[PDB]
């Protein structure tokens, strides 16, 4: 719980891949990246596999995935539950 | 490596 607890420390790409193949569609994981350290990664389950996203960012702070940009990762997270996080399929996020 | 958005 609050703070260490909303993202998966320690946690490579793949180990993210691992455990989101035992789960359903939508079903994520917040991790920091290990290939480019201080991004950080969500990891997505699709239909057939695990896909990845960078979280994107500007100089006003914002993060975003597409175009839409928000002032928080908790609004750009809860924006992905309802609007597809893929651009070819519908895949919404879920915890 | 492969990001989806990138």
């Amino acid at each position: 719980i609050e703070f260490p607890e909303w993202f998966h420390e320690g946690l490579s790409r793949h180990q993210a891949e691992n455990l989101l193949m035992g789960k359903d569609i939508g079903f994520f994981i917040i991790r920091a990246s290990q290939s480019s350290p201080g991004d950080f990664s969500i990891s997505v389950r699709h239909e057939d596999d695990v896909q990845h996203f960078k979280v994107m960012r500007d100089t006003k702070g914002n993060y975003f995935l597409w175009t839409e940009k928000f002032p928080s990762l908790n609004k750009l997270v809860d924006y992905y539950r309802t609007t597809s996080i893929s651009k070819q399929k519908q895949v919404f996020l879920r915890d | 490596d492969d990001y989806v958005n990138v």
